């Protein structure tokens, strides 16, 4: 039991990662890379790629 | 030979109608950008 929880709550954070700005101007990456400029876009995706 | 007021235009990622419909440099190194004054010149 400790083996198969601990396994699906280390993917749970894992996903649950996705949630999380990293200090960029927003998550979902669709609507940052529609509303900023292409010069813009590529430091906001930069952050949150590393 | 541009306007006084587009050397802020030309440039990597410049919003206006002067770059982005005559001119719009590549967003890259670019090597650079020389200009002066031509009241002597042309001033049409």
């Amino acid at each position: 039991q400790d083996v198969v929880n601990q396994n699906a709550q280390a993917l749970n954070t894992l996903v649950k990662q996705l949630s999380s700005n990293f200090g960029a101007i927003s998550s979902v990456l669709n609507d940052i890379l529609s509303r900023l400029d292409p010069p813009e876009a590529e430091v906001q995706i930069d952050r949150l790629i590393t | 030979v541009i306007r006084g007021d587009e050397v802020r235009q030309i440039a990597p990622g410049q919003t206006g109608k002067i770059a982005d419909y005559n001119y719009k440099l590549p967003d890259d190194f670019t090597g650079c950008v020389i200009a002066w004054n031509s009241n002597n010149l042309d001033s049409y």
